[PDB]
Parts: structure tokens; C-alpha cells; sequence
């Protein structure tokens, strides 16, 4: 739903890297080069960004119950 | 002195059926003096042996220089004089078979003593007079040193 | 046979298959070959059996 | 449901002894040390320092069950020595090793930070 | 009969990691040090949360889980704070906790990102790592117009053995015997295996010749920090904590011996 704060496997913070990752795929980095620019050197951290699905952006299409 | 058999052997072959194990190798050797035939599994990782090496083999009932029995318990702190200090490779095992050419009416002329050193096997065979010290279920020490 | 099933095991009947010559050779005690007795039994037994 | 609180792996319950010493009756000069709320981190270093002592004849440890939080350390000594004395000496040696490693690491950091 | 005299050689040192070699020690000590980096170096982390309003799309336990994982700068304060078990207060006080508050309402058509910058602490030395003066802030939640998040939190001292939120590391590389001279690993086809970065073998040799006398004696570490502690403070805290565990054990042992 939303980007995990930590890499499950090693505890590296990745919850501050998602918007930067998107802002590198725009400007035509490859996903590999984008992950390398973010310093995600272990495949267990790369797995976190490369496989994430940002479903919170869809959940925000629904209006809240209270105005 | 507790020595059961002593002779000098020449390595005639190594792993002739091929390498069955990586850290252990089967020597085939012959005595020069008593004309014994020896088969011996050796941990060649710690004590490498080459084709045509010559070595001295002692089989002994005890490592102590004086006649004294072994309880078979590992005491590393025992400071008694030990013949192991004259040798390079030492194994401990038990005699599990003694085959021979005996018949119903004649005693054996040739004997074949089999020893397991924790699963490293040895067969020493030759004239029976050289092997009378071996008894089945006796514990024995093998001591081995290369000769220049 | 009156036996429980858990306390029985596979064994071989040694006398079923041998030939008549091999049966006799294996099972008939030879009390006449003195040297074979002397190699198999202690002296006072060999004296008695003979 | 039956989740144990995670602090139970390292906090003693009231009246729980940290360490208990029992004689091994089957061979002389031998003890079992049962240590609660400890794991491989202490068992493995204590066992390995004991094996550095030439008057120790046996040293081993186990975690009896990974959902329990105790270790057993077994020690046997030569009869001129004592497994309680071996265990005390081993802990003193480890403390001295770690104090020396700590001081040498502080020095290496200071050297690295300013050439 | 006695202690090792180990030696240390730091080969890289940054705000993110320390790389170092320990030499003339036993493998058991090297591993227990590695284990203590993960499990038994204490840091401060959020462990109590109270939610006053949460109109976000994430349920309260999801928000609290995420807050617990935000790393807090711990360096010199965590040595001063008590554990809440040892502290004398009824629940919370400055001697065993740091208070946090967050209060964000989205009032705009653009989606409000709620981040570790919206956490405000009562202690200026215990703040979110991303908030220290680049790397962006950790995303807590996204708010649509009219959604609100408002909460109060206390951060407590703890160590990674209790929960992974108190683990200060982001990876501990550990290696020994880089060229397989001890044969602790045995390769079926050594030519297939890539060289360690610590290899001293030429490129035509797949592994070193067997050493029948050697034992592990040199250990290579890369300790990477999550940011709550400086990497060297992770190492020095681990050595102090392991030494303390051993001293506490010796105090109980000496009482038990005197009782016998
Ligand atoms: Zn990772
Ligand atoms: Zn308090």
C-alpha cells in the first residue's frame, strides 16, 4: 500500500527513497541506474523499490467520510 | 615393549580402483623385510603420501615406552613418555577380523589381520609367524613415519 | 503357533536347500578324524569322543 | 494468543537465578552451569575461551530448546583445578580481551579521523 | 591459558559505515561481537503511541508500526536514559523517554505527504535521523483534503533483541578466510566461484593451498548504520555491552560460588 520504512531483510531505510525513485524514472534512468543512484547496493533493498506497488494513491481517490 | 609388528613398506599403488573419497586414500604397499602386503586408508589431507614413498610402520598395543595398558580414553594432558613422539602419523583402532589359509587338519601358513581405525581400514597379510600378536577385539595403535 | 506377531523375525532354514553330500558334510559330526578334533576340541574332549 | 512477551528472552522473572552450578556425578571434576536468559552470544565465547585453557578437559554448551531462554555449559578439569575456577578465569580473560579491543578501536578511530 | 591480544585496523570510515579488520582473536569472539551489533546495542525508538485523530486511509496500528521503525538520533542520550523498568516514575519522565507529537491536516487539493519532519520532539538531541541537517524524509502517510492525523508518542530505550526497531544496523558484512585455505567451505568446482574482495590470490588460482595448521585469525567487518548511531559508536557500544554482560555474569557466579 505504502512504501515500507525498512527493508525487511536488513533494516535499511527505504521509506524516504520512493518519491526520488519515481523522480529518477522520470528523467529516463533505467530502474537499475535509479536504484544505484539511490545507493541500494544489496538486492534485498533493490527488491523493495523495484517490486513496490503504491496502492495508497488509489485509496486517495475515495473521498473521506468527514469534510 | 608392546610392539606387535614393525616393518618398512614401499607404496606400490594408491587408489587403484579410483578415488572413492576426497580426504582419504587407500595405499597398497609391500614390506621389504617380512614380505607383508598392506592395504591402508590414510587421511592424505593431513598426511599426504606419494607413489613410491617408503615409510616405517609400527603396530603397537600401547603408546607408552614402558609396558602399560591403555584405557582408551582421551587424556591430552598425559605426560608419560610416548612412542608417538618418534612418529608422524598415528591412528587408533581395533582388530575386527583374522582370516587365514588354515584347513580342517592343518594350521594356517598365511594370516590376514583386519583393523578399523574409526572406519579407516587396514589389511596386513603375510606369513602367520609375523601376525601372532594380533587378536580380534584388541585395540592397537598404528604409527607411521616416512623414510628419506 | 501361539506367538505374537511383533516378536518374530526372518530366519533361514539351513537344512532345506543343501544336497545330500553337502548336508552330510556340514551336519554329520565326524568322530573319526583325530586331527580335525584336535584342531576343534581340547584334548580331554578328543579322548572322550574318540 | 500464546505469544510470549519479547522481553522474556532477556529479563529474569522474580526469583529466577541467573546461574546455577550442579556437579556432574558421572565423572570427577565436572560441573553443569545452567544460565538463564542467555543465548549463543555468551555460550559460544565462554566455551571457546575455556577450550584455550590447558587444565580444561571438556567444554561445551547447548541451548536445550530455542523457545526456552537458557544455556547449559558443561566443564571438566584436571583434578588439580576446578571447573568453577576455569569458568571464572575464562570470564576474566574475555573481559581483558574486550577491554584491549575497545582501547585499540578508540585509537584506530582517532587515527582515522585525523590521519 | 589466557586472553587474546587482538588488533584493529580501520580501512574505511564514513557517516554511513565503518570497515575494519580484527586480527589475533577467536572466531567465537568475532561472532559474538557481530551478534551484539544486531541484538544488544541500545538505541531510542518510538514504542508508545496514542492517536487523537486519524482520518487517513491507513489504520492506527499501521501508522504506529511505521512510527516505531523511524530511526531516532541516539548517540549521547541513550547512554544517559534509564530503561522504563529501572526508572522510578509511574509511567514516563525525561529520564526514561522522549515525547513526540504530530499534528497534520490536509487543507489543499494537493496531496499532503506526512513525514518524519512532521514529528516534533521535546528533546533536541533525539530527533528523526532524516531531520538532522540530500536524503529525503521518511514518508509516514499521505493525506487527502480533509483527512487529518494527530498523535502523541513516547520513545524508549531498547535493543534489537526485544524488537527489530531497536536494531541500529542496516547490514553487517562479516567474512573470514577469504581464500579458502582452512577449507571450512568446500567447493565442488572452485573455478566457478568469484573472488572475495579480500582475496590475495592471483587470477589463475581459484583457492589457496590447504593449511593444516591454521585457524580463523583475521576477520573483516563492514558495519553499516541505520543512522540512529554513528558506526563507530555501534562498535564501541557493542564492546561495552558485551563486557558488561560478562561482568554481570561474573558477579552472579561469584555469589553462587560463595553460596555453595
Ligand atoms: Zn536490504
Ligand atoms: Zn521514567
Amino acid at each position: 500500500m505504502i512504501i515500507p520504512v525498512r527493508c525487511f531483510t536488513c533494516g535499511k531505510i527505504v521509506g524516504n527513497k520512493w518519491e526520488a525513485y519515481l523522480g529518477l524514472l522520470q528523467a529516463e534512468y533505467t530502474e537499475g541506474d535509479a536504484l544505484d543512484a539511490l545507493g541500494l547496493k544489496r538486492y534485498c533493498c533493490r527488491r523493495m523499490l523495484l517490486a513496490h506497488v503504491d496502492l495508497i494513491e488509489k485509496l486517495l481517490n475515495y473521498a473521506p467520510l468527514e469534510k | 615393549a608392546g610392539i606387535l609388528f614393525e616393518d618398512i613398506f614401499d607404496v606400490k599403488d594408491i587408489d587403484p580402483e579410483g578415488k572413492k573419497f576426497d580426504r582419504v586414500s587407500r595405499l597398497h604397499c609391500e614390506s621389504e623385510s617380512f614380505k607383508m602386503d598392506l592395504i591402508l586408508d590414510v587421511n592424505i589431507q593431513i598426511y599426504p603420501v606419494d607413489l613410491g614413498d617408503k615409510f616405517r610402520l609400527v603396530i603397537a598395543s600401547t603408546l607408552y615406552e614402558d609396558g602399560t595398558l591403555d584405557d582408551g580414553e582421551y587424556n591430552p594432558t598425559d605426560d608419560r613418555p610416548s612412542r608417538a613422539d618418534q612418529f608422524e602419523y598415528v591412528m587408533y583402532g581395533k582388530v575386527y577380523r583374522i582370516e587365514g589359509d588354515e584347513t580342517s587338519t592343518e594350521a594356517a601358513t598365511r594370516l590376514s589381520a583386519y583393523v578399523s581405525y574409526g572406519g579407516l581400514l587396514m589389511r596386513l597379510q603375510g606369513d602367520a609367524n609375523n601376525l601372532h600378536g594380533f587378536e580380534v577385539d584388541s585395540r592397537v595403535y598404528l604409527l607411521m613415519k616416512k623414510l628419506a | 503357533d501361539g506367538l505374537a506377531g511383533e516378536s518374530v523375525e526372518f530366519q533361514n532354514l539351513a537344512t532345506l536347500k543343501p544336497s545330500n553330500k553337502a548336508f552330510e558334510k556340514k551336519f554329520r559330526f565326524d568322530y573319526t578324524n583325530e586331527r580335525a578334533l584336535r584342531r576343534t576340541l581340547q584334548e580331554d574332549l578328543v579322548k572322550d569322543v574318540l | 494468543m500464546n505469544a510470549p512477551p519479547a522481553f522474556e528472552s532477556f529479563l529474569l522473572f522474580e526469583g529466577e537465578k541467573k546461574i546455577t552450578i550442579n556437579k556432574d556425578t558421572k565423572v570427577p571434576n565436572a560441573c553443569l552451569f545452567t544460565i538463564n536468559k542467555e543465548d549463543h552470544t555468551l555460550g559460544n565465547i565462554i566455551k571457546s575461551q575455556l577450550l584455550k585453557d590447558p587444565q580444561v578437559l571438556f567444554a561445551g554448551y547447548k541451548v536445550p530448546h530455542p523457545l526456552e531462554h537458557k544455556i547449559i555449559i558443561r566443564v571438566q578439569t584436571t583434578p588439580d583445578y576446578s571447573p568453577q575456577e576455569a569458568f571464572t578465569n575464562a570470564i576474566t580473560d574475555l573481559i581483558s580481551e574486550l577491554s584491549l579491543l575497545e582501547e585499540r578501536f578508540r585509537v584506530a578511530i582517532k587515527d582515522k579521523q585525523e590521519g | 591459558p589466557y586472553a587474546n591480544q587482538p588488533t584493529v585496523r580501520i580501512t574505511e570510515l564514513t557517516d554511513e559505515n565503518v570497515k575494519f579488520i580484527i586480527e589475533n582473536t577467536d572466531l567465537a569472539v568475532a561472532n559474538s561481537i557481530r551478534r551484539v551489533f544486531i541484538a544488544e546495542v541500545p538505541i531510542i525508538a518510538i514504542d508508545w503511541v496514542q492517536i487523537d485523530a486519524n482520518s487517513s486511509v491507513l489504520h492506527d496500528e499501521f501508522i504506529a508500526h511505521r512510527l516505531g521503525l523511524i530511526p531516532l538520533t541516539s548517540d549521547d542520550i541513550v547512554d544517559k536514559l534509564q530503561y522504563s523498568r529501572d526508572c522510578t516514575c509511574e509511567e514516563f519522565c525525561p529520564e526514561c523517554s522522549v515525547e513526540f507529537t504530530l499534528d497534520v491536516r490536509c487543507n489543499e487539493d494537493q496531496t499532503r505527504h506526512v513525514t518524519s519532519r512532521d514529528l516534533i520532539s521535546n528533546s533536541p538531541r533525539v530527533i528523526p535521523v532524516t531531520s538532522r541537517n540530500e536524503q529525503d524524509d521518511i514518508l509516514i502517510v499521505k493525506l487527502r483534503k480533509g483527512q487529518e492525523l494527530r498523535l502523541r508518542a513516547y520513545a524508549k530505550k531498547g535493543f534489537g533483541k526485544e524488537h527489530a526497531k531497536w536494531n541500529p544496523t542496516a547490514g553487517v558484512a562479516f567474512e573470514y578466510d577469504p581464500d579458502n585455505a582452512l577449507r571450512h567451505t568446500v567447493y565442488p568446482k572452485p573455478e566457478e566461484w568469484p573472488k572475495s574482495e579480500y582475496s590475495e590470490l592471483d587470477e589463475d588460482e581459484s583457492q589457496a593451498p590447504y593449511d593444516p595448521n591454521g585457524k580463523p585469525e583475521r576477520f573483516y567487518y563492514n558495519v553499516e548504520s541505520c543512522g540512529s548511531l554513528r558506526p563507530e559508536t555501534i562498535v564501541l557500544s557493542a564492546l561495552s555491552g558485551l563486557k558488561k554482560k560478562l561482568s554481570d555474569l561474573q558477579t552472579q557466579l561469584s555469589h553462587e560460588i560463595q553460596s555453595d
